[PDB]
RNA sequence: AUGCCUGAAUAGGGUGAAGCCAGAGGAAACUCUGGUGGAGGCUCGCGAAUUUGGGUAUAGUAGCAAAUAUUCAAAUGAGAACUUUGAAGACUGAAGUGGGGAAAGGUUCCACGUCAACAGCAGUUGGACGUGGGUUAGUCGAUCCUAAGAGAUGGUUUCAAAGGCCUGAUUCAGGCCACCAUCGAAAGGGAAUCCGGUUAAGAUUCCGGAACCUGGAUAUGGAUUCUUCACGGUAACGUAACUGAAUGUGGAGACGUCGGCGCGAGCCCUGGGAGGAGUUAUCUUUUCUUCUUAACAGCUUAUCACCCCGGAAUUGGUUUAUCCGGAGAUGGGGUCUUAUGGCUGGAAGAGGCCAGCACCUUUGCUGGCUCCGGUGCGCUUGUGACGGCCCGUGAAAAUCCACAGGAAGGAAUAGUUUUCAUGCCAGGUCGUACUGUCUCCAAGGUGAACAGCCUCUAGUUGAUAGAAUCCGUAACUUCGG
RNA sequence: GAACGCGCGAUACUCUUUGAACGCACAUUGCGCCCCUUGGUAUUCCAGGGGGCAAGCGU
């Protein structure tokens, strides 16, 4: 469960820890 | 729902999800010419809205159904 | 719920403007001599809560159902 | 001999939610959540228990009239009586102390 | 203390090329 | 009647407690054999006060 | 059964109280109870 | 490897350290005997290791996917070892194969229809397929607050012009104050809801009854007693009220762990009686089961602590635990907190257990009883006064209250205040169905040595199938009066 | 570009929630301030609608 929904794109990349989206960048 | 209606007093309508307990009470106020006594609304699975409005002891729910 | 002792005040509460309904309960109970006797509750509900006079007597409660106001509903139990 | 449990969200045995248990009207056990106990006021100088002050939640005294949390006495709810006491006696000593020592210095400097 | 917070930056620059 | 607290532990960390005071037993009766495991008072009194190490030294 | 503890409590508890009462009733004055206590 | 914040857990058996009490030896010091008390690098089931949640830093062959035990009759169906009902046998045995939750999953919950595929045989079954139904909150959580930490502004308050308030016959002048956004906990802090009933599937959410919390505008009664912010008691303190600015403080929130003792509630045990069920070849006043009282509200109720009198060695009081007294003991008389019990309202009208009378049907009507007690090295839980040890005097903030202070205001056809009483109105958004690495509840009998064996309530019958200590003595020995 | 809905956006075979994304936060459909207006008894309360918020003593 390392990543979760990224608002700005969908996918499941936005790492919770990191608070930073592994696909585009959010935010 | 419609054993609601004809045992509880209690109309079900489906209402947007941008709509409060205040703007249903009002709506159903407006539109049907009722007293409403109560409001409790919950969120379908199916991303709707229902409301359970209960009127007061003056009007017959079954009556405004039919109507 | 609140209990009152006054029977004026009861008949008071019994005469206001917004009053629905009031209750007369029997109930057949026993006293510490072991005597049974038949003990009458008049409840009424007044803005916020539920007053309830209990009297021992039958004679004092009989003059009380017959002190209450005629256009007052009695639930008899 | 029937078994219950918590009627909340919170699963754990913390201090927040704590469960007794009563047989209800119906004939039949169930939990009932307590709220934390209230702690008595205490004195702001030596931290004893006040005397006199009901013993209530921190939002309860809101609610209830003066008399229920204070006392007659000066400092009442606040100090206890001894410390009052200790307050009226050393200040009457200190102001009596400043009296001399000021007698004292008017004597000792009027020699020149 | 820190009283330098009485003159702003500019007053105080102002003031220290009159010098 | 055993207790609700005795069951829990029991039940829980019983065994890696009993596991545990094993290797302590094991370390202690390993290192009581060995040279050069002493406390602090222990070592604070062979190496002596500085007059003591000054004597030692004459 | 009964551990020592308790059957200590019980026996200490009941002399304490007949000695009491004892010197209540003015059987025995406050120097004999004194000693009979410590006893 | 070392951390930090906030929670859960840190149990049990044995042994018996200081200190204390009473005895015996000696001039003391000191040594023995018994009890008490209940501690630890005590035991039992340079190096390794040292519970846990959340947060946060440095070939039609092998073989049947293994978790035991199934049998008889009936129903449904084209078809039954596998579906359904009844009977029999067996299993889990409160540390559950039982009832809930956090996280996670996402319709798996419920009904109807179906067996093309899936559930490694079959299937009429389904966590499958198709069509529908289902989650209701002022009171439960989130929402609010801050913690370790993170992070904008000019690295975390720093050489930042970083902001609010008050006074004034109209003159824009004057004055006060200091310090940094924000995020971070569904286990921390926190205003308030209970009982009964109800569905195919929803409940502290719906229904019936009953009650609280917060905020607001206002009216009435009473008080504010000569007209202007009330009294009583030596005191602790009591009260239906009984104004209070700047400014300065105090309390609750709010805080380590362990031990025994006292008290309350739930469970367990148990006597009588009033019902119902089982067994009864013989015996058995016999075995099982119902006899319940919620939140909230009124009256009453306290160990500790404190106050007044009094002035003590012939030293007294006193705890299971040796501490207290001219720094005022013992004794006598009072004040307080309401934790917790008792009575009552809620409330018997509810729920429970019975019996009788109605019908191819929603087919519900009537009548009784729901009472009185005891017991504790028992289990669970809360609480009070103590004692021991470790230690920053043991997280912060939101929030509520109080005290010092004396600014200001108050009277003649409604003076000022309304922490006294009654009365009116309102309470938005999101989660709630179902299951379930961390967590909650937890009966009895035998064991007479934690263990193991058997059962009550409640759940199962799942797994391809068929064939081959104990007998005889004596002294003693418990509570009161 | 994404999410949710009927090529399109509640006027859905005008333009919802977002996104450089702009009132503040954000893994919450969470929390504010300002102006106008309307309704429910209404000067106070509650709610609905519309529109917004990324001086110096130097000369
Ligand atoms: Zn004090």
């Amino acid at each position: 469960k390392s990543h979760t929904l990224c608002n700005r794109c969908g996918r499941r990349s936005f790492h919770v820890q990191k608070k930073t989206c592994s696909s585009c960048g959010y935010p | 729902a419609m054993k609601k209606v004809e045992d509880g007093n209690i109309l079900v309508f489906q209402v947007s999800m941008k709509a409060n307990k205040y703007q249903i009470k009002k709506a159903v106020k407006e539109l049907y010419e009722v007293d409403v006594l109560k409001v409790n609304t919950l969120v379908r699975p199916n991303g709707t809205k229902k409301a359970y409005v209960r009127l007061t002891a003056d009007y017959d729910a079954l009556d405004i159904a039919n109507r | 719920a609140r209990e009152i002792t006054d029977i004026k005040q009861f008949l008071e509460l019994t005469r206001r403007a917004d009053v629905k309904t009031a209750t007369v309960k029997i109930n057949k109970k026993l006293n510490k001599a072991g005597k049974p006797f038949r003990q009458t509750k008049f409840k009424v509900r007044g803005s916020s809560s539920l007053y309830t006079l209990v009297i021992n007597d039958a004679g004092k409660a009989k003059k009380l159902i017959q002190s209450l106001p005629p256009t007052l509903k009695v639930n008899r139990l | 001999a029937q078994r219950v449990t918590f009627r909340r969200r919170n699963p754990y045995n913390t201090r927040s939610n704590k469960i007794k248990v009563v047989k209800t009207p119906g004939g039949i056990l169930r939990a009932q959540h307590v709220k934390k106990l209230a702690t008595r006021p205490k004195c702001g100088d030596c931290g004893s228990a006040l005397q006199g002050i009901s013993t209530l939640r921190p939002r309860q005294y809101a609610t209830v009239s003066k008399t229920h949390k204070t006392v007659s006495r000066a400092y009442g709810g606040s100090r206890c009586a001894n410390c009052v006491k200790e307050r009226i006696i050393r200040a009457f000593l200190i102001e009596e102390q400043k009296i001399v020592k000021k007698v004292v210095k008017e004597q000792t400097e009027a020699a020149k | 203390l820190s009283r330098y917070v009485k003159w702003p930056e500019y007053v105080r620059v102002q003031r220290q090329k009159k010098i | 009647k055993v207790s609700k607290s005795t069951k829990k532990f029991q039940s829980k960390h019983l065994k890696h407690t009993l596991d545990q005071r094993r290797k302590e037993k094991i370390q202690k009766k390993r290192i009581q054999g060995r040279r050069g495991n002493k406390t602090d008072q222990e070592k604070a009194d062979a190496a002596g006060t500085r007059e003591q190490q000054q004597l030692k030294k004459s | 059964r009964l551990p020592s503890q308790v059957v200590w409590i019980r026996r200490l508890r009941v002399l304490r109280r007949l000695l009491a009462k004892y010197r209540d009733a003015g059987k025995i004055d406050k120097h004999l109870y004194h000693v009979l206590y410590k006893e």
